[PDB]
RNA sequence: GUCUGAGAGGAUGAUCAGCCACACCGGGACUGAGACACGGCCCGGACUCCUACGGGAGGCAGCAGUGGGGAAUAUUGGACAAUG
RNA sequence: AAACUGAAGAGUUUGAUCAUGGCUCAGAUUGAACGCU
RNA sequence: GGUUGGCUUAGAAGCAGCCAUCCUUUAAAGAAAGCGUAAUAGCUCACUAGUCGAGUCGGCCUGCGCGGAAGAUGUAACGG
């Protein structure tokens, strides 16, 4: 559970180290992101010449949420942070390294990459 | 003197010298070799293509007119157009490059440029305590509408200048301040700005500039009779009440500049309209031939578009003299009738730099 | 074998690779070829055929390989040029073509092409501005009518007679040509 | 030592020879007469690659050579015949 | 026997002069680049 | 049919606009009342002949109607 004003560790190499949260998007009222949504972000905290710069409003999916996610058999998967992945403007990831693991919320197409780049994905 | 007069006097040679020129020092030290390079240009065309004694009369009496040039006073072009009888030298701001044009007729292009580019609208000025209605053309103030103005006669609104004389900033009224209805006062009273702007408006309908405080802007936008016929919108001006008419005239240039723009931005869609009625010509030869039989209706140039052409009038074929072929089809399209339009060098690839939107 | 070069890059140790579908022919790893078109004609030779980032044992017609060259700096290649047969198809500029004038129901122009004038020529992969030149006896060319033409271009293509082009004006079609005769 | 300078000085430390330090980055040692080891080990790191996603591999400042940077610097040669 | 051998100035401040004093030049050198050949 | 009447206009052809609105073959047909064309083209109309058979056409005036006619607690603008 993500919402606006939520702050959200990177898990990419975008060069942004901290988010806050301020959009979630798909609904006119909708409240929360968890793992597999996307939100709009401004980065609140970048590395030095890196390609995302602080300050910068852009799109973003979360990865993992410490709230957790819930599997068909009933069992819930925490994290111990609020993570998520920098997007484009037409919210395809830009990283080119996945720090950490993700979850299979994100198998599909969009985020298919992410999948593929995360070290580990339960 | 004027684009009439020069588009319409005709001469045997008749040459155009467009020399680019600066308006401060030091940068207008140049403008002395400039003039002299560029008549150097066109006093060794004349020798070559016509004979010495053209060249020495046509060059004698510009020669007789550019001596009194002081060049501290000059725009950021000068042009000459000279005949072996009459000799004119204007300073006109806009741009050129540096070129000499001899053939039949002067190379009015940059003229027919500056006329085309011209802009007359209304800049109303809005305070909490006042508003003010100028008109204007362009950089300058036409008329400022006082009492003295002569088009506020049969006025059946406030005439400007439209003080707000409301009961809550004299104090009779109604309401008093625990009320809070400034805003709702202060929005009834642009509504009565708003109604003397379009009863003035509605004898000579030309854009707005809505001036002023960002809330007074947005206040008059949700009470304005026309919100449509609003074209800018500046925020930033200094000094409205007791300010120069000419002050706010320099204020809106940014925005006049951009409504400029944006008119050229939707002059593509117009392209891309004729395009798809497959009423629009692109090669030079074919924009040639629509415009000399008058079957051109507008003409979009690249600003800039210069090319030399080995134009045959009675052929009616175009191949690559006449040093500027584009000017002669601009010249035929606006005697036949149509328009000119000069995009910008990014609204139009240098790949197309030049289309006729044809009358049929 | 002939091959348009659609795009070029570089890998590092590896050199230019320029890929495109390969027309005809055969093309395999020290294969000598070469760089035909737009600029001046260039030998080299073949180092590596690869594509879906898995190296192939030859690139053959219709199949999208990717074929890698030895010494060309990645900028004397170019979005036009054929990687080409040494001494096969010569890099002309003149040539006569059996050209048809689309109608206006075919898209097409209501007016007729006329001499002098400059469309751009697309053959394989690349546009190029020309310049048609009708014979003897032929002012203009009514649309729907078909015609042989002489075609100046603004810069070397490699062709061939029997290579079918495309005429355009405005990026809509304007006609449809096959070369018959190449002139120097 | 090299260049310059009459010299004294000034500048400099390519190629040849001596000494030192380094070996993708940080750290630890093992074996050995000798190493804390350029083409050895272990741990950690960044980067590149392989993978069946569980896990693995690598280090041209050796000689060639590629990309890149640059105003600019060479062959992906032969033989151990000679000295080692 | 020998290693013991080496040292140049000019232009430019002034109406002109001498001095001072900077700037510039003629020499040699290079892991050189570039231009023409 | 003269004929794209003349002028104008890029065009200007019955039909942007301005000035005429004439003649001919006629049973009749306008220098055209509309649509249409960039202008042409094209389709109509006026008008005439044929078919049909008995009433029909258009203005003016008066009476009573119709549309124009959207608001907030509940019909809610004949007290029912």
């Amino acid at each position: 559970m993500i919402q606006v004003e939520s702050m959200l560790e990177v898990a990419d190499n975008s060069g942004a180290r901290r988010v806050q949260c301020i959009k979630v998007l798909g609904g006119s009222h909708r409240r929360y992101a968890s793992v597999g949504d996307i939100i709009k972000v401004t980065v609140k905290e970048a590395i030095p010449r890196g390609r995302v710069k602080k300050g910068d409003v852009m799109n973003a999916v979360v990865v993992r949420t410490k709230k957790g996610v819930r599997r068909p058999d009933g069992s819930v998967l925490r994290f111990d942070d609020n993570a998520a992945v920098l997007l484009n403007q037409n919210k395809a990831p830009i990283a080119t390294r996945i720090f950490g693991p993700v979850t299979r919320e994100l198998r599909g197409d969009q985020f298919m990459k992410i999948v593929s780049l995360a070290p580990e994905v339960l | 003197a004027t684009l009439k007069s020069l588009r319409e006097t005709k001469a045997n040679p008749a040459v155009s010298i467009f020399v680019k020129t600066h308006r401060e020092h030091p940068a207008n030290d140049q403008d002395p070799i400039a003039l002299k390079n560029q008549l150097k240009i066109v006093e060794e065309r004349l020798t070559n293509e016509f004979d010495k004694r053209t060249a020495t009369t046509i060059l004698d009496k510009i020669h007789a007119e550019t001596k009194e040039y002081n060049h501290k006073y000059n725009l950021d072009t000068l042009a000459i157009f000279a005949s072996v009888d009459d000799v004119q030298l204007i300073r006109m701001p806009l741009d050129t490059p540096e070129r000499v044009v001899i053939s039949n007729r002067f190379a009015t292009r940059d003229l027919v440029r500056d006329m085309a580019s011209a802009v007359h609208y209304y800049t109303v000025v809005l305070t909490r305590d006042k508003a003010r209605l100028i008109e204007a053309a362009n950089d300058r103030v036409v008329a400022e509408f006082d009492t003295d103005n002569a088009k506020q006669n049969n006025m059946e609104g406030i005439p400007f200048p439209i003080d707000n004389n409301g009961l809550y900033t004299t104090g009779d009224g109604g309401s008093d301040r625990s009320a809070n209805n400034e805003n709702s006062y202060l929005k009834e009273f642009f509504n009565q700005v708003d109604k003397s702007v379009q009863e003035l408006w509605g004898e000579h309908k030309m854009p707005l500039v809505i001036v002023g405080d960002v809330r007074n802007i947005s206040y008059y936008k949700e009470v304005c009779d026309r919100p449509e016929n609003i074209i800018a919108t500046v925020s930033n001006l200094t000094e409205l009440e007791d300010g120069n008419a000419q002050r706010i005239i320099d204020g809106v240039q940014d925005a006049v500049e951009g409504y400029r723009t944006s008119l050229h931005e939707a002059a593509l869609g117009e392209i891309d309209k004729a395009r798809g009625a497959n009423a629009l010509s692109t090669d030079l030869q074919d924009v040639y031939r629509a415009a000399f039989q008058g079957a051109g209706e507008t003409l979009y140039v690249r600003r800039g578009y210069i090319q030399a052409a080995k134009v045959d009038e009675d052929a009616q074929t175009l191949t690559m003299v006449t040093d500027d072929a584009v000017g002669l089809i601009i010249e035929h399209v606006i005697n036949n009738g149509g328009k000119a339009v000069f995009m910008p060098q990014e609204m139009m690839s240098a790949d197309q730099p030049i289309a006729l939107v044809t009358r049929y | 074998f002939l091959m348009p070069i659609e795009d070029v890059f570089s890998i590092s140790g590896r050199g230019t690779v320029v890929t495109g579908r390969v027309e005809s022919g055969i093309v395999k790893v020290g294969d000598e070829i070469e760089i035909v078109g737009i600029r001046d004609t260039q030998k080299t030779t073949c180092t590596g055929v690869e594509m879906f980032r898995k190296l192939l044992d030859e690139g053959r017609a219709g199949e999208n390989c990717g074929v890698l060259l030895r010494g060309t700096k990645r900028e004397d290649v170019q979005r036009g040029q054929v990687l080409a047969k040494p001494g096969s198809i010569t890099p002309h500029t003149k040539f006569d073509a059996e050209v048809y004038v689309l109608s206006k129901e075919e898209g097409g122009r209501h007016t007729p092409f006329l001499n002098g004038y400059r469309p751009q020529f697309y053959f394989r992969t690349t546009d190029v501005t020309g310049a048609i030149q009708l014979q003897d006896g032929t002012e203009m060319v009514m649309p729907g009518d078909n015609v042989e033409m002489g075609v100046e271009l603004i810069h070397p293509i490699a062709m061939d007679k029997g290579l079918r082009f495309a005429i355009r004006e405005g990026g809509r079609t304007v006609g449809a040509g096959v070369v018959a005769n190449v002139n120097v």
